[PDB]
């Protein structure tokens, strides 16, 4: 089966899912799996507020996961964990061999090959081919077919491309093999069957974690997919300059992997303002933050610093004031930064 | 063996050497026995528990401790947990095992107890080295 | 005789409640509370 | 598109230039511009030798 769970950011799609699980585990210590899936800087989280059922006091029947863990423990189970595995600075190794007898066979980066950045960005860019479904006879395909540049430099990759899963042939693993090798593991595996899987946290999905995605629809007896957005169409993919264009268009993706294998979908939308009830300012964000004919204080600041250093250090006052006097606590207290590096050794 | 070597489970290093008598020897045993002969079965259980800050730390909210069981099994008497040790041994030596191991059991049967609300009678550990069991 | 006497005086000797479990590893493994 | 905008310095568009055709000389992708002392010591030890 398949499920979707879609509202704005605010509303307790995530909460949900929590409260779910821990009602299914309250019902069945030990019945068919409960798989969360959930990206890697979340699953920490996860781990912990599931534990956190005075009741119960943790899972065993529910298992937080990512794509990697997740593909670490079905390939411990069906194989081919044996094989020895590679890191970014290895490949990078190996392609910097690779560039040293192929130097000559360039079209492009014959000159560029000599400087030891290039290695590090073909490296990033064969990472790239493998997370995108793209074996080297496709980039043959596509340098068979600033057009010059472009096939020439796609030639180049070729080259590197295909000597290196030549090299890797019958002996490695490289470090996007993982969920390919996922993907078509997971049908002939039996903890699978009748297992609850939950997707939560992403905003979009590789295509190589689209087809591990799609084999969880099929094998899987139910699944369920939270998305931030709000009311996204699953005819159309979301104009480019709307707000949830990312969510949106994964929303619209799934929809013809679920309707091609043909498995009934149900529907989930949430209206409440579950997390700024309290306040009046922070209800207001999410549903018009994107409107253009924008409607117009106690717990929205916006602050102005002479710098990052008085930025931090009035942070600091205020954090402090938050649990001295609104009795607030550290772990509630959140800091974003777009750039971190501005901030992490003053911080 | 020759399945999990085919699957690439297993390493051919990892294949060539091993001891087939301590496999056929647990599947002897009186624990094992029991295991072959019961109602329920389960092995490599991950399990998270949430256990309060005094009972680890002395002075003064829950910390997470994870694991994974070996197995469990289930007859009509209750439910019983195993775990594989291969640790070296070849009587005196007994004591000093059930410490060793004493406050990871407890800490087995404290997360079966409380997250799956039943309750654990009797554990036993297999050595692999002369295919001992002592229970707990 | 000044007007914030008492507020100075009382956040210079404030301690944080939860001060001992905010260097307390949350996840844990069998081996570790075991050497503890 | 205003944020993506060409409004640049001759040398901050020099640089997206550089960074975009870097193979077309002998230059690597991930150059870093030095300090006007840091080059300057440069120049001063091959001056040097």
């Amino acid at each position: 089966g398949a499920e979707f769970l879609v509202g704005r950011s605010g509303s307790g799609k995530t909460k949900l899912i929590i409260n779910s699980i821990q009602d299914e585990l309250r019902r069945a210590p030990f019945g068919k799996p409960i798989i969360f899936l959930v990206p890697d800087q979340m699953t920490f989280l996860m781990e912990y507020e599931l534990a956190k059922t005075p009741d119960m006091g943790g899972m065993i029947r529910a298992q937080v996961f990512s794509f990697s863990r997740l593909a670490w423990r079905v390939l411990q189970h069906t194989g081919g964990m044996s094989r020895p595995f590679l890191t970014s600075t290895g490949v990078q190794m190996l392609l910097r061999k690779l560039i040293e007898e192929h130097k000559q066979e360039f079209k492009v980066y014959q000159k560029a090959s000599d400087k030891s950045g290039f290695t590090a960005q073909v490296e990033r860019m064969l990472t790239e081919f493998k997370r995108y479904c793209l074996e080297p006879e496709d980039i043959r395909r596509m340098a068979e077919s600033g057009e010059r540049v472009l096939s020439e430099k796609l030639h180049d990759l070729s080259i590197l491309y295909q000597q290196m899963e030549k090299s890797l042939a019958d002996q490695y693993l490289h470090s996007e093999d993982y969920l390919t090798l996922l993907a078509e593991h997971i049908p002939l595996a039996e903890d699978i069957k009748g297992a609850h899987i939950y997707v939560d946290g992403f905003y979009q999905f590789t295509p190589q974690e689209f087809r591990v995605l799609e084999q969880l629809m099929v094998h899987a007896e139910h699944i369920t997919f939270s998305l931030t957005a709000d009311k996204p169409s699953y005819e159309r993919e979301p104009h480019e300059l709307e707000l949830f264009r990312m969510t949106g268009k994964t929303y619209y993706r799934l929809h013809q992997k679920a309707k091609e294998l043909n498995l009934d979908i149900t529907y989930k939308e949430l209206s409440g303002t579950e997390r700024h009830t309290k306040t009046p300012e922070l209800a207001h964000l999410e549903a018009q933050y994107e409107a253009r004919p924008a409607i117009p204080q106690e717990a929205l600041t916006v602050m102005q610093a002479a710098n990052r250093r008085a930025e931090l250090e009035g942070i600091a006052r205020e954090i402090h004031a938050l649990v001295r006097e609104k009795g607030y606590r550290y772990k509630d207290v959140a800091i974003l930064a777009r750039q971190p590096e501005d901030y992490k050794d003053m911080v | 063996v020759h399945r999990l070597y085919e699957k690439e489970l297993l390493t051919e290093e990892q294949k060539d050497a091993i001891d087939i008598e301590e496999i056929v020897q647990f599947f002897h045993t009186e624990i094992g026995g029991q295991l072959i002969g019961a109602k329920w079965k389960d092995r490599e259980i991950p399990f998270s528990l949430a256990l309060p800050a005094k009972e680890i730390y002395p002075d003064a909210e829950p910390l997470l401790v994870q694991g994974i069981i070996d197995c469990l099994y289930e007859t009509e008497d209750g439910l019983y947990l195993l775990a594989y040790k291969s640790d070296r041994i070849e009587e005196g030596a007994a004591p000093i095992l059930k410490k060793r191991y004493e406050t990871q059991i407890q800490l087995y049967t404290k997360a079966v107890e409380q997250i799956a609300k039943t309750k654990v009678k009797g554990c036993a550990l297999y050595f692999f080295d002369g295919g001992h069991i002592l229970t707990l | 005789s000044f007007a914030f006497d008492e507020k100075a005086r009382e956040q210079l000797s404030w301690t944080y409640p939860h001060q001992e479990v905010t260097q307390i590893r949350t996840k844990q493994s069998v081996s570790e509370i075991k050497r503890k | 598109l205003l944020n993506r905008a060409s409004i640049s310095t001759l040398h901050s568009f020099c640089l997206q230039v550089l960074k975009k055709y870097y193979y077309l000389i002998d230059l690597d992708p991930g150059f870093r511009i030095a300090d006007q002392t840091e080059g300057e010591l440069i120049g001063d030890e091959v001056l040097d030798e």
